[PDB]
């Protein structure tokens, strides 16, 4: 119940789905993402049957492809003429000069009112 | 005079719609299920 102040917009959010009309849908509402679970809904007829084959499905992997990706990228990584393009990569990405701008909110479009655009700015900062 | 009936209380009967009246039913309208949990 850590997150429950969390959780109670997000459930909220759900629910607005759940109530929403973007139905008789076939295609999975998946661009680029997460894995996907499958249960149905049936008064929660079996949630639990299918999330403990779906973790014990998981755990067979052991998320070895995001483990030995991280490890493998860091391992890269730490070859010479490798780091090289990393960090010119983040170096040309993020710049920081003397007494210069860094990534900056820029409120150049319409918007409600001058004091919300300082709101923003100060909550950017 | 015509009466729906009625069933035996047996679960049999029941099942199918059975009744001894004028009309029988489809089946007795399902009510979901109940599968018994995993333990910890």
């Amino acid at each position: 119940s850590l997150f429950a102040p969390w959780a109670k917009m997000d459930e909220r959010n759900f629910k607005d789905q759940e109530k929403e009309d973007l139905v008789s849908i076939t295609a999975p509402k998946l661009d680029d993402g997460a894995r996907e679970f499958e249960v149905s809904s049936n008064e929660a007829a079996s949630p639990y049957n299918a999330a403990f084959q779906t973790i014990f499905g998981s755990y067979e992997p052991g998320m070895k492809t995001t483990r030995e990706l991280i490890d493998t990228y860091r391992n890269l990584m730490n070859n010479y003429e490798v780091d090289n393009a990393v960090s010119e990569i983040v170096s040309d990405a993020i710049v920081y000069e003397d007494d210069t701008e860094v990534v900056a909110l820029n409120l150049d479009k319409s918007k409600f009112s001058p004091k919300i655009k300082n709101m923003m700015l100060d909550e950017f900062s | 005079a015509e009466i729906g009936g009625d069933h035996g209380y047996n679960a049999t009967n029941i099942a199918a719609g059975q009744t001894s009246g004028a009309v029988t039913q489809i089946g007795p309208a399902v009510m979901g299920m109940v599968r018994r949990a995993i333990p910890n």
